[PDB]
């Protein structure tokens, strides 16, 4: 299962909830921006590591980040 | 006509005639002195 | 130049002046009738709107649907006022759909 | 009318019906084949394959081989399928070594083509395949030495 | 409708196509043979240790008493050697 | 030319291809062949003035016919015997 | 670059025709020519038609070397 | 429901303001430049049109201005060959002497000591040897001054300026809208009764009037100079008719229908004329008199205006059985709605005949004297066959292209390809399985030689010698084409060519034109070699097109493109999965192919075709014949064929082929430089480019549009264009140094 973070720079715009596959990501409340919004990734058994959150954050620097771990059956996209 | 003037200044054009012109400059220069190894005039 | 903006926003209906080489956001900005954003980049939804007359300069814009900008929504914040315009505000779900 | 059918109605299944796989005659063919015979023994099983594949694998090491012409050593060349016969029962035996334990039941399915449950087939056991293993052992050299035996002139020797 | 929440193996599919499970068409006089003589080859440490062994022995057999008519390896050479650009 | 040689057969090719165009027993301008068997019925669009609804476009196209089909079998008869 | 400089100047030298090596070097021509080239012809001849001689293990050698070379590709 | 001409009026406005400002036609390019990644783009999509814009009215009007475009280009072209020809040309005093001059319509000035490659040609003339053989066509066609060569230059500039207008005028004055383009039953019905059929009826005209009667004059001898026009030939008819009787009775026999009477220039004689080495003219004018009778004919075949005809509609619709569903039927809804699908049926058609033409040219050489004229002959084969893989590649691209950008089962429902889009799994099993069998069974048989060559073991070995894989069926075949003139055609006297058999040789020169090509084991190898590559590429194409929409490892692939870099690291890592990144990988398996073509043809016809014969008729061949013995090992690919043949061109320093060593050494170089964009990524490169860019401002020298490096798309694309024409570069100088070399 690979490492998904999501760090206090977040601006809460949601753009990396919308482009995840296979559905890691998640909006929860906050109080830390003006859209009181803060990603968190509750399902990263599920990650297949695409970063396509990544190529949509558009914070400098980035707000998630996803570091590559130990792979499984679901972490290789395997359909046999 | 000032938009073809624009045109040919932009930059493929421009650099095609600046070096089509020192291509000619350099050529005639070494049809008058030919096969130069050196500078022999001081 | 400077020609007069119209927002309808749930506060209301307010009109502020602003010179043609800026974006909306920082112009509503100005004034103090508070608006939605959350990126200030033109790489999100949160800043929607459409458009009730005229048309604005949306040329840094990204990040939309080859359509969005043929069909009515707009990002305020990276979008030139060319014109006395009205426009809409909170306007993010309606063009989520 | 059509001729391809989903793998028995279920659209989902990631196979098709054809007149290749699903065919009556071919269909009962491989039925009556040892691999297919789910309910025999295994040694038995195993005794066809290994007899049919010694004496399959008698001819071409004799008329290929490098002493082909050389026939003070022509003949004898079933050494060498005697020798494969050899490695791949050896590599049977590692293969059923690692797939396999016998505190552990037979993983064929048990499920028929209509929807009655089957006996696992015992082939895929660890007995039973070490079983398997012995009697095409067992058939591929005697099979081997079957088809050497066979050296009378015929057709092509 | 083929998903049975009771009955999984129906549902993915884990059928025999072409499994038989009929009775034996080798009657017992050829099956009671073979299932007499070819017994002591059915223990898998056994068959291994055997099969392992035993090929190496018929190896460094046939290989350390060839003939030379086989491997000319064996029959060594025939002539005399010549001699290298300078050496030899 | 004229006479009795090629005149003869290559007038009575077209001729009897004109005659089974201009009726039935053959696919016209408003007659749709289905697949050799029948015909269906079809107004083209094109007016004519001929009482079986012969158009000039039919005439010209089984009048083609007619001398493609005379050309073989002519030259096939004067190549054999 | 380095190994085929010292390889083409000694191999000139201990023919007693180090002009050659004087007159070659200075154009890629040369170096294309006069050493890969001119340098192959006994090695690739190692086995022919007409037989094989002791070169025969190179002239085999060099060509898995050029095999491998490209599966890497 | 009827066909008429369609047309809008003014469309777009003829201006230059639109060329000021570059990227009018992409609405990201036109907003301006913040990096340079913005110049290569603004390239990249110059023509991709139905990306441009959504409507289908506006990408066709585009097309056919395009080709309005091209076409002006081409005639261009063929303006400058025919200008050259009359004057910069030796093309006279060859047409004097054909088989020891040779052709060269190129010279160049004397700046800086170049004049050496103005070489001793021959007739009194230094400059450049040209292989296109346009010599051989200007004999064929009847030309015999420059002045000829001089007014159809001029016609050709003529052409070109009317090309370039025409298309200015369709695009800008008078644009036919969409039903137009989308009729293509009338469409057909002109190009094949009207562009194919009058074409090729026009052309049997200008045979039998000008290039017949003007090649009878050449080939008795008569001074070029002394020959009568053309233009006589048709004025004053005797002298027609005192070279063919048959002229005489002039058309009363075309409708006596004693066609008989004809057998003066219209002729069955197949083989070789054994004066020139070509094709009997009387042969080619009656084959195009045939030709175009059949295209005629066939151009009536579909229904435009008058009921009569057939409806494509209606084929379509009636083709269908217990196997396939409902196929075809909406297939005419798809070929007229997508120009992609359209371009690679059309791609695949062309290269496929370009091959064609390529085995049929050297297999019965049409022109005269062009036989004899080995350097032309290998230039011919070779160009047509890359230009052939080329197509067929891109017949690839553009399906892949339809793929994901065009097909909609929603809108637009096939049986045929939903089925074979719901079996692509058993497909490419099955592909890939024959791939591996044929690679093992080929080139296995080459490494089995090789170790049993150098292992003192010939007898072992896969050749005539020792262990015989003789090709029976193609021996058979050519048994029977040698045999059927006589057999199975009573009408022919000669067979079709010379390389079937029958023990007739022909000679031009003291040179070989033509004799039985033999097949023997080599050959058999050298196919199945063949049918092993071709495999290869169709496997990495078909993979490519089948799965552009859709895997078990990327299930949404259609939604992001045709030509993207991957979709990151993860699931294993997902490197090259677009369908743009298979036609990439396709590109050099299609380099593979063609290249071992060529030079089976090119070691072939020197070692058992080409040669010198004498007067007491010994056949010595260019290369020994070596092919039967030497062609079973890689060592003698590489011994015989490489290292023995490119002497010509490590020896052309200080003559006048230099230049092809020069461009030798210069290929070589640029396939070896396209290997670092191959072998590496754009990260490295971005990073070095930021401490260069630091350096640049420090000193307040720093552009404003920043620098980055190229995309992981365009590092690919630049990759596989320096690698291709370096390598085709490299095999270009070596063949053309070494053909003009001997000879
Ligand atoms: C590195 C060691 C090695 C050795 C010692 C050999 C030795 C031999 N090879 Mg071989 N080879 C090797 C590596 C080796 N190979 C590799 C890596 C490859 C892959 C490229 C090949 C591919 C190869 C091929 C394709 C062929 C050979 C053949 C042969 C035999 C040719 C001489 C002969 O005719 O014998 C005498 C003839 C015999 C039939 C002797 C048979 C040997 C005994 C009787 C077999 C008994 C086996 C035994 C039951 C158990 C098997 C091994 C066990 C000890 C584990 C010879 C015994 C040729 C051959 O003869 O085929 C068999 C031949 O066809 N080799
Ligand atoms: C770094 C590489 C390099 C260098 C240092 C040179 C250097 C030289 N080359 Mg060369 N060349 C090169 C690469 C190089 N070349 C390459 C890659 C090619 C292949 C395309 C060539 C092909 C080539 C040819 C064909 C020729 C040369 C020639 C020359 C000499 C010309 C002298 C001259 O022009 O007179 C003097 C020029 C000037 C004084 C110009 C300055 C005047 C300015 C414009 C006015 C300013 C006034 C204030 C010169 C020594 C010529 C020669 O004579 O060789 C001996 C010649 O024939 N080169
Ligand atoms: C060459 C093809 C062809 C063409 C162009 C025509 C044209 C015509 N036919 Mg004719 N026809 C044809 C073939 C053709 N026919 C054939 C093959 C037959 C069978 C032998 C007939 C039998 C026929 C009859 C019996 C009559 C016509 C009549 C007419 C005319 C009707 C229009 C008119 O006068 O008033 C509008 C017209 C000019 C009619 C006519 O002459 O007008 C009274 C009429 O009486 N046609
Ligand atoms: C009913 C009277 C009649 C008679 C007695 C003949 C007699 C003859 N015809 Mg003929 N023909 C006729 C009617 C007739 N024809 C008509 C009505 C037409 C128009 C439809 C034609 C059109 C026609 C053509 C176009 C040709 C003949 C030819 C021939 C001659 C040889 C053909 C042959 O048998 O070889 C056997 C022929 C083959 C085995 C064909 C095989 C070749 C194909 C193309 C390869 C297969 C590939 C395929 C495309 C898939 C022969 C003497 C031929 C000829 O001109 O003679 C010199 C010729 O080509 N005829
Ligand atoms: C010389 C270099 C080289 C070689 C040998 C290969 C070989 C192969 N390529 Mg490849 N390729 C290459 C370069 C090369 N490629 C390059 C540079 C590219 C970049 C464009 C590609 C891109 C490419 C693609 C995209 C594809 C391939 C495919 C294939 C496989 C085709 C199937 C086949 O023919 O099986 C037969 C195997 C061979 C012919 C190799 C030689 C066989 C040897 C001689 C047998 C010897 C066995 C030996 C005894 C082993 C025992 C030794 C012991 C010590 C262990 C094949 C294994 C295709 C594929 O996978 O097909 C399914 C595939 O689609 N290639
Ligand atoms: C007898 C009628 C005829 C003829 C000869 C042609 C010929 C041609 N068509 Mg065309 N076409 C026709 C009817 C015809 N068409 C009809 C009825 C339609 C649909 C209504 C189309 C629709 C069509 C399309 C969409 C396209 C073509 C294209 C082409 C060119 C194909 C490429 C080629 O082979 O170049 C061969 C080159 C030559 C033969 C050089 C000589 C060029 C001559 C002068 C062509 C003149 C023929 C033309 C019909 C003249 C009419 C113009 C007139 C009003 C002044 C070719 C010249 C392609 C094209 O336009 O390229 C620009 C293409 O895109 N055609
Ligand atoms: C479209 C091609 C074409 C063209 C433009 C011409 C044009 C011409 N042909 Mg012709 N011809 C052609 C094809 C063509 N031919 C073919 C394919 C054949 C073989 C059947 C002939 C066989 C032929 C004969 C036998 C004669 C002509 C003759 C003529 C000329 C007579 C003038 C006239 O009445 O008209 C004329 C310039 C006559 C001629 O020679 O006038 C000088 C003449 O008698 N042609
Ligand atoms: C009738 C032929 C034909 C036509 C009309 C098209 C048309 C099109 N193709 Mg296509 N294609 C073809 C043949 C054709 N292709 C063939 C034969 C191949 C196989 C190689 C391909 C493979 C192909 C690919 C992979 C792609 C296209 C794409 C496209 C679209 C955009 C092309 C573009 O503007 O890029 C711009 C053109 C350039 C940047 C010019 C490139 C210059 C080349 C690389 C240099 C060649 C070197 C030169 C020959 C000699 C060296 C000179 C130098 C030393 C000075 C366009 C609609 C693209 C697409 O997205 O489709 C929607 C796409 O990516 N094509
Ligand atoms: C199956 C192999 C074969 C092939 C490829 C050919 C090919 C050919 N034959 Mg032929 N023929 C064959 C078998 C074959 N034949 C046999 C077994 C016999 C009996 C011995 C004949 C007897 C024969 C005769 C008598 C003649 C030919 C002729 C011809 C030539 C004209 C074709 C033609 O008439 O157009 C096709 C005609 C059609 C009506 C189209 C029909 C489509 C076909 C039948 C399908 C042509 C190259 C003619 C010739 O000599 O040309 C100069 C001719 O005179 N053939
Ligand atoms: C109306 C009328 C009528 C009728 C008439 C008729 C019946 C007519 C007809 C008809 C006709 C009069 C026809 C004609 C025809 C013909 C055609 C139409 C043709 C042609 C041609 C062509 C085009 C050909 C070509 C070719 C081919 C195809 C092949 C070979 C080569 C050639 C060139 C030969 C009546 C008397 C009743 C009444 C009164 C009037
Ligand atoms: S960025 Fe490059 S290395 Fe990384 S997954 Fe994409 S193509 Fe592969
Ligand atoms: S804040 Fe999201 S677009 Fe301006």
């Amino acid at each position: 299962s690979h490492s998904v973070k999501i760090y206090d720079t977040c601006i809460g715009c949601t753009q990396c909830v919308r482009a995840c596959p296979t559905d890691v990501l998640e909006m929860i409340p906050w109080g830390g921006c003006k859209a009181k919004q803060i990603a968190s990734a509750p399902r990263t058994e599920d990650c297949v590591g695409c970063k396509r959150c990544e190529s949509a954050c558009p914070t400098d620097f980035l707000s998630v980040r996803v570091y590559l771990w130990h792979e499984t059956t679901r972490s290789m996209g395997l359909a046999y | 006509m000032r938009d073809l003037k624009t045109y040919l200044s932009v930059a493929p054009v421009a650099s095609t005639l600046w070096f089509a012109a020192l291509a000619g400059l350099l050529i005639e220069i070494n049809r008058f002195f030919p096969d130069a190894l050196t500078f022999p005039f001081f | 130049a400077s020609y007069k903006v119209k927002l309808v926003t749930p506060d209301g209906t307010q009109e502020f002046e602003c010179p043609s080489d800026v974006y909306i956001l920082d112009h509503a900005e100005e004034v103090g009738i508070d608006l939605p954003y959350s990126c200030r980049a033109g790489s999100c939804s949160s800043c929607a709107g459409k458009v009730v007359g005229g048309e604005v300069d949306q040329s840094d814009g990204s990040f939309l649907d080859d359509e969005q900008i043929e069909a009515g929504f707009v990002l305020t914040c990276v979008a030139y006022p060319t014109s006395d315009v009205v426009i809409e505000t909170h306007k993010e779900e309606d063009l989520t759909a | 009318y059509q001729v391809v059918q989903p793998i028995n109605g279920d659209p989902f299944i990631g196979s098709l019906e054809t007149p290749v796989t699903s065919s009556p005659l071919v269909a009962w063919y491989l039925s009556n084949l040892p691999g297919y015979r789910t309910a025999v023994n295994p040694l038995l099983r195993g005794i066809e394959v290994g007899l049919a594949h010694g004496f399959l694998l008698v001819g071409p090491f004799v008329k290929a081989g490098p002493l082909r012409n050389t026939e003070i050593a022509g003949q004898a060349g079933s050494l060498a399928a005697g020798g494969l016969v050899v490695i791949l029962s050896i590599c049977l035996t590692i293969y059923g070594i690692s797939s396999f334990n016998e505190g552990d039941p037979s993983t064929a399915p048990s499920l028929t083509l209509t929807g009655r449950k089957k006996q696992p087939d015992q082939l895929q056991t660890a007995d039973g395949w070490a079983k398997f293993t012995g009697g095409f052992f067992f058939g591929g050299i005697s099979g081997v030495i079957w088809a050497f035996f066979l050296l009378y002139v015929l057709d092509l020797p | 409708v083929y998903f049975d929440l009771e009955d999984l193996g129906n549902t993915t599919g884990q059928w025999d196509l072409y499994g038989s499970d009929a009775p034996s068409p080798y009657n017992s006089l050829q099956s009671k043979f073979f299932e007499t003589f070819a017994a002591p080859f059915t223990k898998r440490g056994l068959l291994l240790k055997f099969l392992i062994l035993g090929g190496g022995s018929t190896l460094a057999y046939f290989s350390a008493t060839a003939s030379g008519d086989i491997l000319p390896i064996k029959k060594g050479p025939q002539l005399p050697p010549q001699l290298g650009p300078r050496l030899g | 030319f004229i006479g009795s040689p090629t005149n003869l057969i290559m007038v009575t090719s077209t001729s009897l291809m004109l005659f089974a165009g201009r009726f039935g027993l053959a696919p016209s301008a408003n007659r749709k062949a289905t697949a050799g068997l029948k015909l269906e019925a079809r107004d083209s669009g094109l007016q004519t003035g001929d009482p079986a609804g012969f158009t000039l476009a039919d005439t010209l196209a089984c009048g083609v016919v007619g001398h493609i089909i005379g050309v073989g079998v002519v030259l096939g008869l004067k190549n054999i015997g | 670059w380095v190994t085929f400089y010292w390889h083409w100047k000694h191999i000139t030298l201990w023919q007693g025709n180090v002009s050659q090596f004087n007159e070659s070097s200075t154009y890629l021509m040369g170096w294309l020519r006069d050493y890969l080239w001119l340098n192959s012809s006994q090695l690739i001849n190692g086995y022919n038609p007409f037989g094989m001689n002791s070169l025969s293990v190179w002239a085999w050698m060099f060509l898995f070397g050029h095999l491998v070379w490209a599966t890497g590709f | 429901p009827e066909v008429k001409i369609l047309v809008d009026r003014d469309p777009i406005k003829t201006s230059f303001e639109q060329w000021a400002k570059p990227g009018h036609f992409s609405r990201t390019i036109a907003k301006g430049p913040d990096t340079t990644t913005w110049i290569w783009n603004l390239h990249a999509d110059a023509h991709d049109f139905d990306s441009h814009t959504s409507d289908l009215e506006e990408i066709s009007r585009k097309v056919f201005s395009a080709h309005f475009g091209q076409l002006s280009i081409i005639f261009l072209w063929l303006s400058g060959m025919y200008f050259h020809g009359a004057r910069f040309s030796n093309y006279e005093a060859w047409l004097n002497d054909p088989t020891h001059i040779r052709p060269s319509a190129q010279v160049v000035w004397p700046i800086v000591g170049q004049e050496i490659l103005n070489g001793d040609v021959g007739g009194g003339f230094r400059g450049i040897q040209i292989t296109s053989g346009f010599f051989q066509i200007w004999r064929a066609s009847g030309i015999t001054s420059e002045l000829q060569l001089y007014c159809t230059a001029i016609g050709a500039l003529v052409f070109a300026a009317l090309m370039l207008f025409a298309g200015w005028f369709h695009y800008h004055k008078a644009a036919p809208k969409l039903v137009w383009f989308q009729d293509v039953e009338s469409m057909l019905n002109h190009h094949l009764a009207g562009l194919l059929g009058l074409g090729s009826l026009s052309w049997a005209g200008h045979q039998v009037h000008v290039s017949l009667p003007i090649n009878q004059f050449l080939n008795a001898g008569v001074d070029p100079k002394e020959i009568p026009l053309p233009h006589e030939f048709i004025l004053n008819r005797d002298l027609l008719a005192q070279l063919y009787p048959s002229f005489a009775e002039g058309a009363t026999p075309f409708f006596t229908l004693n066609w008989s009477k004809y057998a003066d220039f219209l002729t069955f004689r197949g083989g070789l004329d054994p004066l020139t080495g070509g094709l009997w003219l009387t042969d080619i004018a009656h084959h195009h008199l045939a030709i175009a009778i059949l295209f005629l004919i066939a151009g009536h075949m579909y229904r435009t205006n008058w009921g009569i005809g057939h409806g494509i509609k209606d084929i379509l619709e009636a083709h269908k059985g217990p196997f396939t569903g409902q196929g075809h039927k909406g297939l005419y809804e798809i070929l007229t709605t997508s120009w992609h699908a359209q371009l690679s049926i059309n791609l695949a058609m062309l290269g496929s005949l370009t091959i064609i033409v390529a085995h049929h040219m050297y297999a019965m050489p049409p022109y005269p004297y062009l036989a004899t004229d080995y350097g032309t002959q290998l230039s011919l084969f070779t160009h047509h066959m890359w230009i052939g893989g080329f197509l067929i590649v891109g017949a690839a691209a553009h399906a892949a292209i339809f793929m994901v950008r065009d097909y909609d089962p929603t809108t637009r429902y096939n049986d045929l390809l939903d089925r074979v889009l719901r079996h692509r799994d058993a497909i490419i099993s099955h592909l890939n399985w024959v791939c591996i069998f044929l690679g093992f069974h080929s080139f296995g048989l080459y490494i089995h030689n090789d170790t049993m060559s150098a292992l003192g073991r010939p007898q072992d070995m896969f050749s005539d010698t020792a262990i015989q894989l003789q090709p029976v069926f193609a021996q058979w075949i050519q048994n029977t084409h040698a045999l059927a003139p006589g057999t199975t055609a009573p009408g022919a006297t000669t067979s079709t060519s010379l390389t079937w058999g029958g023990g007739d040789l022909v000679s031009v020169g003291g040179k070989v034109a033509l004799l039985p090509i033999p097949l023997g084991t080599a050959d058999f190898l050298v196919h199945h070699i063949h049918a092993f590559t071709i495999h290869v590429t169709v496997l990495i194409l078909l993979k490519g097109v089948l799965f552009a929409r859709s895997s078990r490892l990327i299930p949404d692939k259609a939604n992001l493109g045709f030509r993207f870099p991957c979709d990151g690291p993860g699931r294993g890592g997902t490197c090259q999965v677009s369908a743009w990144d298979h036609v990439f990988l396709g590109l050099f398996w299609m380099y593979n192919a063609i290249s071992v073509v060529i030079f089976h043809f090119s070691w072939k016809m020197q070692s058992d075709v080409w040669g010198s014969i004498n007067d007491q008729g010994v056949v010595t061949h260019i290369t020994g014949g070596n092919f039967a013995q030497s062609s079973i090992t890689i060592n003698g690919w590489l011994r015989d064929f490489l290292w023995a043949q490119a002497s010509q061109v490590i020896q052309s320093y200080g003559s006048s082929l230099s230049a092809y060593g020069l461009f030798f050494l210069g290929a070589h170089f640029v396939w070896a430089f396209s290997l670092m964009f191959l072998f590496s990524g754009r990260g490295y490169w971005q990073e070095l480019i930021e401490s260069i860019v630091w350096a640049h401002n420090k000193l307040k020298v720093a552009p404003a549009t920043q620098p980055r490096a190229l995309s992981i798309v365009q590092g690919r694309a630049v990759g596989v264009t320096h690698y291709l024409l370096g390598g085709i570069a490299t095999t270009w100088a070596f063949f053309l140094a070494r053909i003009i070399a001997v000879g």
